[PDB]
């Protein structure tokens, strides 16, 4: 997906090799960018969110719950993720569409949040857009205004009990939240260049992962629950070889890059989701400044 | 003439005594020339033109720009410059360590891909413009050449629409902070900008096979730090509208090279994101 | 269904199918009939992906899975293999209505493909047909919805067993041709001309339910008359592998 | 579709069940097996002789001998000259095509394809691409096709079990373990072998939950947490890690474990892989 | 044009743009083919020694399904034995075929996705196409003809039924295809339905040494070029 | 492949002899080419034939279940298809931007003209529908698909003749040609299609029925649908060069005359071939 | 004659050189494949394990499929004696060849589709193509079908005759 | 009379440029209830001229009904070929021969004049790029009070139709470069009689004017803010 070459790359992986890791931002590794996000950007949609990156990318996030005909749970909720130029059944569209329907259906207490009665079910609707092209991966941020869409994603209150058909009242304002202030799934990209774990990765970092990891997180520091873990193939692999100054290597070259040719040490594996979890750790952070939009 | 942004379709002068420029358009019918594009028209010898108010690179014989290569063709490679179209680079306008010496030039066609390969970075000079408006580049000089021991960072007028501009000159060495050590940069008139250690290969000047490899000379932390730094800088320049140039940058990198140093986080910390990021640009602005 | 290398494996899966949701349906007097009227047999063709260099997924997509399901779709249909009176639900209360049909999903997938598809490829599904053990179903007019024993299962009454014998011309152009029973992909892609028997000897008479000769001119009236008998053969000994 | 014999015009209804009694239905499947054995693994190399390297996979459904659950057959095509849309690539490009067979697919007669289908692809790749040694081969590519004969519970059963996502970490697990086998019979430059292991957290009774290797839903009251992983023993390494389940971080250990014991499947799977490969040559 | 007429009708150059075209009826089939002399060949059908030849079927109704597919496969491999293909090594020849007009079966509902083989449509496709092959001036070793037999069974007999409707088909105890080559060699046989090889051999004559297809061939041909050819007086 | 491109010479001399106002087949810029409408012996087969442009369509009612933009709707689908017969530039499952529009250009005349009478169309409410399938079939292509493809399909559709029904106890009775007479399609109004073509710079030259050379070298083009009582049905200048308003009111004017002169001749055409059906 | 699967350790780079169907990981060297090894035991001994690519420099053995008055394509078959089970595209540029006169030397008199020639590899070429030289007496033409698709014989460098037509055809002859 | 709306009235239209800062160009455009933001690539190489691609992305959330919009693919392939050739009618693609300029639109959210706001904020994006254009193509939407069926003389042509304008009236897009009256794009999909029609594009001739003056001013305030600091 992304282009750099190899001794660009290189630089990139040894700067992050160090035992502090040099990010080219100059970011801590516990450190996220610059968030940009509002609110009820859309309306007339139940919940809608927009977020935008330092990175320039920007993803809005639109809700609609319609009544549908059926403590009762199913997997009613739908994701859409409109990414501009593909097919509409690429790899990473649908991995991602597949990934953050993974994260909220993990749990199965939200789909009991859309269960409007035993005879009716709040059918959700969830529609994500890349509003800017991708440049880099989109995930952490589809996750981020996922996050925010669904917090401001307020239900019509019912007025009309349950075996008959649901009539609600029709003020927004009077309409409670969905999730009201668990929380909705956050999602962090987390990568790993030797024993350093990063996160929030920039597209030119993340093209050198040992390691890549998108785990999905929520909370109840924060009582932190996982709820689900997957491997992001490395983009490095998709690297060009380096070329040694004047076949097989028998040593690791300084300065030369190649590409990461093995998984993931069975113990980095561990400190990438043993950080993710740990109490006031990023997860934190990313739920600080999330929480802290306006709704 | 720029009292007020002219825009498209919108009428400059309709006396014949001007010849027009990128940015107008007679129509066929009028001795008129007309707008086409939202920005401020610009008079010189007679001739009327108008510099839109953001614009994709557009290229001039000298320009030394920086461009990653995307594609190899039939003896040359197209390089991407920011500018509408991609730079071309034929395989006779580059320092071949002894193409001559060699005389390997029929295999050299071939193996385009053993001196430079897709993705590639290369800082090079711009010797001619087509018609068409893509540019060919060239590679001979020492200077010129395949990009290493640095990194790389677009700059295209993010929100502070001010970008790279022409200079005295796109290239210098800094002695760098913390015993980094000899770091060049180069400010690609296209946006594009490289930040590497100094070598006597380099494109910098302190204050051959091997060419082509892309195997980086070791790089010491501090080092890296540094240039993390610069390009810290670079990015507080334009996320802010100031002029990216080599005086803008210097100025930039000594302001935060001593807001490290007073900072409690020391000067290690290289951080110049958001708010520490106006801060150096409030700073940079006086 | 291992020919060879060639391997098809056939699943022949049913569903029942409403007559409430069939247009042009009429309740049976006890058209094309119910077979072709309902397309109550849906055999489908899959040449899975890399069974052969010629199927990669890089190569140009090629007719000769639409073909081969045409060619067992006609033949399913002509050689009558499967009668409607098998697939009809009814109700039967206690003013009789037929209230669903059964439809055979007949799915194959060609694990390995080495030539001849359509020899292994029709074998397998009269093997499967012969194999299906449909559940069986009844009328619930409570549930009002057709509802299926989850033991009792009604096995289908296969009638005859056509078998399909193939054959491709190999030329030395004396213009000598040599006749090669199962064509193997490397024999196929050499071989223009190429000919298809299916025959049935249930009666104890060669009786050729279809012929399917193209590609050629070697192939006259003598040689099929000849190849008549020579599938007759390939059918007996077919006949004692699918039991 | 043009391409294919179109079914009938109505839309035909799955076999619905008479479910006469509920006391037939009695008690609910349990696991008899050790909770550290998985399944018995069928694996055959060299199935496909016109692909370059091939292998077929076949599980028992629970451990009972002539009832087959999963069915797998993988084609890997030995590098081959990359399309010339995209003539170029300075990596060997692993291409990982996953199908259910029409007999597996969730509709016979189906609008669009399987996310599940797509999903799978995706895991796989980046489980094998792991495992593969891209540099050996440049300008070239190799294509890993699985063809999911049959899942080890119907696809329009599944929907009622819970959760379908369990039924696709087993089919990955199986994909993995196949995929690696094809490779090493295509000869394919792989840094070692990678089998596919799947461990379980789960709860049938109001007592602790249990760590399971290689679990089935059906013979579960509750799955708290699954995971899969692609490991490779000789490096200790992990291509492709997949979990899923609400777990506390307070119960880090418990993953910790899960992991291990998705790892230890995963080193199980490998002994027949390796048993496999071995008598093969 | 209608199934009662026993003479076939045909036209040549009936569609102005193509490189060759026909317009033939018979027994109530109308098909209107246009060939298209050897062009550029998309790479994938480019092969190194021979011109790929293209035929593609257009139903008269509905879009072109599995049968079709059939059709085109059937008519691609006997016509790439006609055409000298060996002429034309990576150039194409496209063979569009288009079903006018078919009789219509009354004693049926319209069915457009019927996948079924239609033997009943194959004569009147193979004609056309070799009509309109002839007037594209595309090289061929030789011309040929095609005809359909029904052998329908009524009472104790077996009835021959030559180019029969297609509701004769349906009807018919097996249906018979045969296309000889202008040496009177065998082209096609495609045949269905239950029947003995001597009932094949039987309709084999009947389609063999019968209207004279060979002689309409000519005769048309002859009266284009002989048209066209006026001023060589 | 790509569309093969005519010589600049070719390009501008067509584009001279415009401004000329003469045209390289002799017409008027206002005229069309013979109009030849033949049906053939099936009913709803209709064949038109503008010049060298033939465009053969046939109509097609099959009973089907509703679903999806119909779930109890009754839905007449247009298919247009082209073919290497059209030009060896088109290739199969291959759909162009010249197919899209043809298709979409005569699915819009035909649907938002209401020229059908949907409610007849459906047998049952949710369970069966009549289904109109019209299938176009672009014989040769000298331009002007989208007037000649109208023609054809509102002459098939007219021509065409549904199997007849009858609700008897409830139960839907479907019947063959054989067991019944086939009932004609109802059908209100009948829209025709007319596409201008603009080759001036400006757009100042307006022609009225464009030969294949002539659409390679306008500049643009605008399709009008209108009955024979004026109402526009559809009017499509999707783009291309600007075209004063007052040529566009100018060219729908014009066509309103053309329309109504294909309405008389499809009527007229229609009354010879009843004849024959029943002398 | 030992079995080695992919990822068995075979030793540390210290002991062996790391030879084809092998790979380096933390100073350990194990076999990518399953296979026997094999030492070569010349420094160090190279370790390899046998279960294929073209070369620059190797002998292959192609089929011309198409020929322009530019350059004429082949895809490989063979490769040092070596049947490929999966083919690659090369390209044999006309100054390639003959070894003298290459302004006067013209493809249509070297080698016409069909045709196997047996060339060597000069470079990986750029894009999807190899860059193949016959340019060498035991490079050229080795199998030649006439015009008339009989198979033809060279009777003499330039040419090869038909036995059955009797006709000559110039075609880039392989000397032995 | 039109609800809260005169009949020779546009709704409040406004509209931003330089919405996202990744884009070469960036537009943001809202007609009454209809949102649509854009973001223009700028011409770059991805033979004659310019390629121009334009991706219409109609949100499920933007439609009032999920089930009305029905994924509606066609419409919108039709769309995105509207508005492409809408466009190279008026940007000067002969400037960047081996170049294709690519235009992303987002339709946040539908209340009629769908089209002719795709097309003003097309045009938007396309001046924020700095792609050289011969005038603004501006689009706006006019249709009849009295229905064609209603035949009413007295009936005049409306302006800027909201959704539910266009499901009850005869409703005209007619797209104008600059603010001449030659007209880009005129597509009328409702039925209408041909007399109406003249009086249909005479307003919405005008509204494009008000449009234009709208679209013009935006660049300006945008233009005017730059110079003052770069």
């Amino acid at each position: 997906h992304v282009l750099l070459s190899p001794a660009e790359l290189a630089y990139l992986h040894a700067s992050l090799s160090l035992t502090p890791p040099i990010r080219p931002d100059g970011r801590s590794p516990t450190q996220f960018r610059p968030l940009i996000a509002e609110t009820g950007i859309l309306p007339g949609a139940n919940g809608s969110a927009r977020v935008c990156f330092a990175d320039g990318t920007e993803a809005i996030v639109g809700v609609k719950a319609e009544v549908e005909k059926t403590t009762g749970e199913a997997s009613w909720v739908e994701i859409t993720v409109e990414i501009p130029g593909v097919r509409d059944d690429d790899s990473g569209m649908v991995f991602l569409a597949q990934l953050l329907g993974e994260a909220l259906l993990a749990d199965g207490e939200f789909v009991k949040k859309l269960w409007i009665n035993r005879r009716y079910h709040w059918k959700l609707y969830i529609d994500i857009l890349l509003i800017s092209p991708p440049l880099s991966y989109p995930l952490p941020l589809l996750s981020l205004t996922t996050h925010l869409a669904l917090l401001s994603t307020r239900l019509p209150r019912l007025k009309s009990e349950g075996d008959e058909d649901p009539y609600f009242d029709d003020d927004w304002a009077v309409a409670p939240y969905l999730f009201p202030r668990t929380r909705p799934p956050i999602t962090l990209l987390v990568m790993a260049v030797g024993n350093n774990i990063l996160f929030d990765p920039s597209k030119e970092e993340l093209a050198v992962a040992d390691v890549a990891l998108a785990v999905s997180v929520t909370a109840t520091g924060r009582k932190l629950r996982l709820l689900s873990i997957r491997t992001i193939d490395p983009p490095s692999r998709l690297t060009p070889p380096g070329v040694p100054n004047s076949s097989e290597p028998i040593e690791p070259i300084e300065g030369v890059w190649r590409a990461p040719r093995g998984g993931a040490k069975r113990l980095v594996l561990g400190a990438l989701v043993q950080k993710v979890l740990e109490k006031g750790g990023v997860v934190d952070e990313v739920l600080d400044a999330l929480e802290g939009v306006e709704l | 003439s720029s009292s007020d942004i002219v825009t498209p379709g919108e009428l400059i002068t309709t006396s014949p005594q001007f010849m027009r420029g990128h940015g107008t358009y007679i129509p066929p019918g009028t001795t008129s020339i007309i707008s086409s594009v939202a920005g401020t028209i610009l008079r010189t010898n007679k001739l009327l033109s108008v510099r839109p108010l953001r614009a994709r690179y557009t290229p001039e014989v000298g320009d030394l720009v920086v461009g990653r290569i995307i594609e190899v063709q039939a003896r040359r490679w197209r390089v991407d410059v920011g500018s509408t179209q991609f730079a071309s680079l034929p395989l006779s306008a580059i320092n071949l360590p002894g193409g001559i010496l060699r005389k390997r030039t029929e295999t050299d066609e071939l193996q385009m891909r053993s001196f430079f390969s897709e993705g590639d970075l290369l800082v090079a000079e711009v010797q001619g413009v087509y018609g068409d408006g893509g540019a060919v580049l060239h590679t001979r000089s020492l200077k010129y050449g395949k990009l290493r021991n640095g990194v790389f960072v677009a700059v295209s007028g993010m929100g502070g629409g001010g970008g790279v501009v022409r200079s005295r000159r796109q290239v210098w060495t800094l002695e760098g902070a913390n015993g980094a050590g000899l770091i060049d940069v180069v400010l690609g008139v296209n946006g594009y900008v490289w930040i590497a250690k100094h070598t006597e290969d380099g494109p910098g000047e302190d204050p051959s096979a091997n060419m082509y490899s892309s195997q980086n000379d070791r790089i010491e932390a501090e080092t890296m730090r540094e240039i993390a730094r610069l390009r810290g800088v670079v990015m507080a320049l334009v996320e802010n509208g100031l002029r990216v140039d080599e005086d803008m940058v210097m100025r930039g990198y000594r302001e935060a090279v001593e807001m490290a140093l007073v900072s409690p986080e020391g000067p290690e910390d290289v951080y110049l994101g958001g708010e520490r990021g106006r801060q150096l640009a409030a700073a940079l602005t006086a | 269904v291992r020919a060879g290398d060639t391997t098809v494996l056939c699943g022949v899966r049913g569903e029942v199918l409403p007559v409430e949701r069939i247009p042009l349906f009429r309740q049976p007097d006890v058209g094309r009939g119910e077979l072709k009227e309902y397309d109550l047999l849906v055999p489908n063709i899959e040449l899975a992906t890399g069974s052969a260099p010629q199927f990669l997924p890089g190569v140009p997509p090629t007719a000769l899975a639409q073909t081969l399901s045409t060619r067992v779709y006609s033949l399913l249909h002509s050689t009558r293999l499967v009668s409607a009176e098998e697939l009809r639900i009814w109700y039967r209360p206690v003013q009789d209505r037929v209230v669903a049909y059964w439809v055979l999903y007949i799915d194959l997938v060609f694990l390995s493909f080495d030539g001849n598809p359509f020899d292994v490829a029709w074998a397998a599904v009269v093997a499967a047909l012969r194999d299906t053990k449909l559940p069986v179903a009844r009328w619930d007019p409570d549930r009002e919805m057709v509802v299926c024993s989850k033991t009792e299962t009604m096995k289908l009454t296969i009638k005859g067993l056509p078998i399909a014998c193939s054959a491709a011309v190999f030329l030395e152009k004396k213009n000598r041709h040599w006749i090669l029973l199962d064509p193997d992909r490397l024999e196929e892609s050499l071989c223009k001309e190429v000919i298809t028997m299916v025959v049935d000897f249930s009666d104890g008479e060669t009786r050729i339910r279809a012929i399917e000769k193209q590609g050629g001119t070697v192939f006259g009236r003598e040689l099929i008359r000849s190849f008549a008998l020579v599938a007759e053969d390939r059918w007996k000994v077919v006949k004692e592998v699918m039991k | 579709d043009r391409r294919r014999i179109n079914g009938p015009a109505g839309a035909t209804i799955p076999p619905v069940y008479e479910d006469s009694g509920i006391s037939e239905v009695k008690a609910l499947k349990i696991r008899s097996r050790p909770s550290n054995i998985i399944r018995k693994i069928y694996l055959k190399t060299g199935v496909t002789p016109s692909a370059s390297g091939s292998a077929y996979l076949e599980l028992e459904t629970s451990a009972n001998s002539g009832v087959s659950g999963l069915k797998l057959s993988c084609t890997v095509h030995g590098p081959r000259s990359l399309p010339r849309s995209s003539p170029f690539s300075p990596h060997m490009v692993v291409s990982t095509h996953v199908k259910y067979a029409p007999f597996a697919t969730k509709q016979r007669r189906g609008y669009l394809r399987d996310p599940t289908e797509r999903d799978l692809g995706i895991h796989l790749e980046a489980a094998l691409r792991g495992a593969i040694i891209a540099d050996r081969w440049p300008k070239s590519g190799v294509d890993i096709i699985i063809s999911i004969i049959e899942g080890d519970q119907d696809r329009e059963a599944s929907k009622t079990q819970g959760d379908e996502v369990w039924d696709m970490m087993n089919t990955l697990s199986g994909c993995i373990t196949v995929a690696s086998a094809a490779l090493a019979d295509a000869g394919i430059d792989c840094v070692d072998t990678v089998a596919g292991g799947v461990a379980a957290l789960v709860q049938d009774s109001d007592g602790s939950p249990e760590i399971v290797v290689d679990p089935i839903p059906s013979e579960h009251r509750k799955i708290l947490a699954a995971c899969c992983v692609a490991y490779l023993p000789m490096r200790d390494e992990v291509t492709n890690l997949w979990f899923r389940g609400d777990l506390p971080a307070s119960d880090m250990d418990l993953y910790t474990e899960l992991v291990e014991k998705g790892i230890q499947a995963s080193r199980s799977a490998n002994r027949v892989l390796v048993d496999c490969l071995t008598e093969t040559v | 044009t209608t199934t009662a007429t026993t003479a076939p009708e045909a036209a040549l150059g009936v569609l102005p743009r193509a490189d060759g075209s026909a317009r033939y009826s018979h027994a109530g089939y109308t098909v209107t083919a246009s060939v298209n002399g050897p062009i550029e060949a998309q790479r994938r059908d480019e092969h190194p020694y021979e011109a790929h030849v293209d035929v593609i079927v257009r139903p008269a109704a509905g879009v072109g399904g599995t049968r079709e597919r059939h059709l085109e496969s059937i008519l691609q491999s006997s016509f790439a034995q006609i055409i000298l293909v060996k002429s034309f090594p990576r150039s194409l020849i496209q063979i569009v075929l288009q079903v006018e007009e078919s009789p219509e079966n009354e004693y049926v509902n319209t069915k457009l996705v019927q996948a079924s083989l239609n033997f009943a449509v194959m004569p009147a496709l193979f004609q056309t196409a070799m009509l309109a092959l002839l007037s594209a001036g595309v090289p061929m070793r030789a011309t040929a003809t095609a005809t359909a037999i029904a052998l329908a069974s009524e009472n104790g007999a077996t009835k021959t039924l030559i180019d029969p409707s297609p509701r004769q088909v349906e009807l018919a105890q097996s249906v018979h295809v045969f296309a000889f080559t202008s040496q009177d060699e065998l082209l096609l046989a495609e045949s269905e339905g239950d029947f003995t090889i001597k009932e094949w051999d039987a309709a084999y004559e009947t389609a063999k040494n019968i209207p004279d297809l060979r002689h309409f061939i000519r005769s048309t041909m002859e009266a284009k070029v002989a048209t066209d050819l006026h001023w060589k007086s | 492949p790509r569309e093969v491109e005519p010589s600049l010479s070719e390009r501008q001399f067509v584009l001279q002899a415009l401004q000329e106002g003469l045209r390289l087949d002799g017409r008027q810029l206002d005229q069309y080419r013979p109009l030849s409408l033949t049906f053939g012996d099936q009913y709803g087969v209709a064949d038109v034939t503008f010049g060298k442009t033939r465009v053969l369509a046939k109509a097609s009612a099959e009973v089907t279940v509703p679903y999806a933009d119909r779930p109890l709707d009754g839905i007449f689908t247009i298919a247009t298809e082209l073919s290497p017969m059209t030009s060896p530039t088109f290739e199969v499952n291959r759909p162009t931007e010249t197919e899209v529009l043809l298709s979409r250009l005569l699915e819009k005349t035909i649907r938002r003209s209401g020229a059908l009478d949907t409610e007849s169309l459906c047998l049952v409410a949710g369970q069966k529908c009549w289904s109109i399938r019209v299938d176009v079939h672009v014989m040769s292509h000298d331009g002007n698909l989208v007037d000649a493809a109208c023609i054809a399909v509102v002459a098939a559709l007219r021509h065409f003749r549904k199997p007849d029904t009858s609700i008897e106890s409830g139960v839907l009775t479907i019947y063959t040609p054989a067991e019944r007479e086939p009932v004609p399609l109802s059908w209100l109004h009948t829209p025709f299609c007319v596409t201008w073509s603009f080759f001036g710079d400006e757009g100042e030259i307006a022609v009225l029925d464009a030969t294949w050379l002539e659409e390679q070298v306008r500049v643009g083009s605008c399709t009008i649908s209108m009955n024979k009582h004026g109402e526009i049905c559809q009017i499509a200048k999707l783009g291309g060069t600007p075209v004063e308003a007052v040529s566009l009111l100018q060219c729908t004017s014009i066509a309103l005359t053309k329309v109504k002169e294909f309405s008389d001749l499809v009527d007229k055409k229609l009354a010879e071939d009843f004849k024959r059906r029943n002398p | 004659p030992t079995l080695a699967l992919p990822g068995q350790l075979l030793g540390p780079i210290s002991k062996y050189q790391p030879g084809p169907g092998t790979h380096v990981h933390e100073s350990n060297l194990y076999s990518s494949l399953l296979g026997t090894v094999h030492v070569t035991q010349p420094e160090l001994p190279t370790i390899s394990v046998s279960a294929i690519l073209p070369e620059v420099g190797n002998i292959v053995l192609c089929r011309v499929i198409r020929i322009t008055p530019r350059q004429a394509v082949v895809t490989i078959l063979v490769c040092g004696d070596t049947v490929l089970d999966a083919e690659w595209q090369g390209l044999i540029r006309v100054q390639d060849i003959r070894a003298t006169e290459k302004d006067r030397v013209k493809v249509y008199e070297s080698f016409r589709p069909g045709d196997i020639v047996r060339a060597e590899v000069i470079s990986l070429g750029d894009q999807a193509n190899y860059y193949l030289s016959t340019a060498r007496n035991e490079l050229g033409v080795i199998l030649a079908t006439s015009e008339a698709g009989n198979t033809m014989y060279p009777v003499s460098w330039r040419e090869y005759r038909d036995p059955i037509t009797g006709l000559t055809e110039l075609r880039k002859v392989a000397k032995p | 009379r039109v609800d809260g709306r005169r009949w020779n009235e546009l709704r409040r239209v406004h509209a931003q440029i330089r919405t996202q800062a990744a884009a070469d160009g960036s537009s943001y455009l809202e007609m009454g209830h209809t949102k649509v933001m854009c973001v223009v690539t700028g011409p770059s190489e991805p033979g004659k001229e310019a390629e121009v691609v334009v991706s219409i992305v109609i949100a499920g959330f933007s439609s009032v009904d999920r089930k009305r919009h029905g994924r509606n693919d066609k419409r919108i392939i039709e769309m995105q070929s509207t508005v492409a050739n809408a466009l190279s009618a008026s940007l000067h693609t002969h400037l960047f021969p081996h170049s294709q300029i690519t235009i992303s639109l987002h339709v946040l959210s539908q209340d009629g004049s769908l089209l002719a706001a795709l097309i003003n904020a097309a045009t938007l994006a396309c001046v924020d790029a700095g792609i050289p254009m011969t005038d603004y193509v501006v689009a706006c939407t006019a249709g009849s009070t009295s229905t064609y069926a209603a035949n009413d003389e007295n009936a005049d042509p409306l302006l800027d139709l909201n959704h539910q304008e266009e499901q009850e009236l005869p409703w005209l897009t007619v797209a104008t470069l600059g603010e001449s009256d030659k007209v880009a794009v005129l597509v009328c999909e409702s039925r209408v009689q041909v007399s109406r029609l003249e009086g249909m594009l005479a307003v919405g001739v005008d509204g494009c004017k008000q449009i234009r003056a709208i679209l013009d001013h935006v660049v300006r305030q945008k233009g005017r803010r730059m110079i003052r600091e770069g």
